């Protein structure tokens, strides 16, 4: 009854997630485990392989570490746009005050970016360029000191998050819960957001009980991952300020400028 | 102006 409506909501979110995000976790894991008929991704594991694959997985004369860092930022821009399209499919979201929709995305998108990045990661590297490339974790760690630790916190989160074995159906609801967070700074009307989130949280709990019946306390673990993601984003913002106060001539995409403006 | 607002309004 209420339960049936919660399954219909879960399915609606899954279907909209499929519409919004071209590279799902299911498709990504198939590439990572080599169980797909598609062409294998080009592996970037050192400076030589970067040179060989850079143009295919995409001139300028920036140092390698800066080209990699800024490429990651451009992927983030595309992710923000996909997440925005997904948010608009969450029932109730587009009827919220428009300034509150902006606030929810501004303070939520990076948490979602990290969540979905885990889908593209294993302990050894990350899929890039819509799955056409694979950049190793060791190569990213080898970059000059300001940039050599930029991805490592994301890998650390991802290995632990991926141990929970969530699928795309689980992730669709988890992401929606995060977007509909009523405690973001400057929200004008918190109650309608909390009401939507309460229903999404009920849908998530039922999804996890049905889809992960042997995974004790998985719901509580995911609530804790939401808290962890906020701390991860905070640390990332700190690293960016460092990168800004030590590096020079670093163009930042205007969409990221809006999101990072504090 | 807000770029996020523009994305939110573009159907």
């Amino acid at each position: 009854p209420e339960s049936a409506d919660l399954r219909a909501l879960a399915k609606h979110l899954y279907d909209s997630y499929i519409k919004s995000f071209p590279l799902t976790k299911a498709k990504a894991r198939a590439i990572l485990t080599g169980k797909t008929t598609d062409k294998s991704p080009f592996v970037i594991y050192d400076m030589n392989s970067l040179m060989m694959g850079e143009d295919k997985i995409k001139e300028q004369s920036k140092e390698v570490a800066i080209r990699i860092f800024q490429g990651c930022q451009f992927r983030s821009v595309e992710a923000v746009q996909e997440i925005t399209e997904y948010a608009k499919s969450i029932p109730g979201f587009v009827n919220l005050d428009l300034n509150d929709q902006v606030t929810l995305l501004k303070y939520g998108v990076h948490e979602i970016i990290y969540t979905m990045l885990a889908s593209l990661m294993n302990k050894d590297g990350v899929l890039i360029s819509e799955g056409q490339g694979f950049m190793t974790r060791e190569f990213l760690k080898s970059l000059r000191k300001p940039f050599g630790d930029f991805m490592e916190p994301k890998f650390e989160f991802a290995v632990k998050f991926n141990a929970l074995e969530l699928d795309d159906s689980d992730l669709a609801i988890f992401i929606a819960v995060i977007i509909l967070s009523g405690d973001r700074p400057g929200l004008l009307n918190v109650k309608p957001i909390e009401d939507i989130q309460d229903n999404l949280l009920q849908a998530l709990e039922l999804q996890l009980k049905l889809n992960h019946p042997e995974s004790s306390q998985l719901f509580a673990k995911l609530l804790q991952k939401m808290t962890d993601l906020r701390q991860i984003v905070t640390e990332h913002v700190q690293l960016l300020q460092v990168i800004k106060k030590t590096e020079t001539d670093m163009s930042l995409h205007p969409l990221l400028q809006e999101i990072y403006k504090d | 102006p807000s770029l996020l607002k523009k994305l939110l309004l573009a159907p």
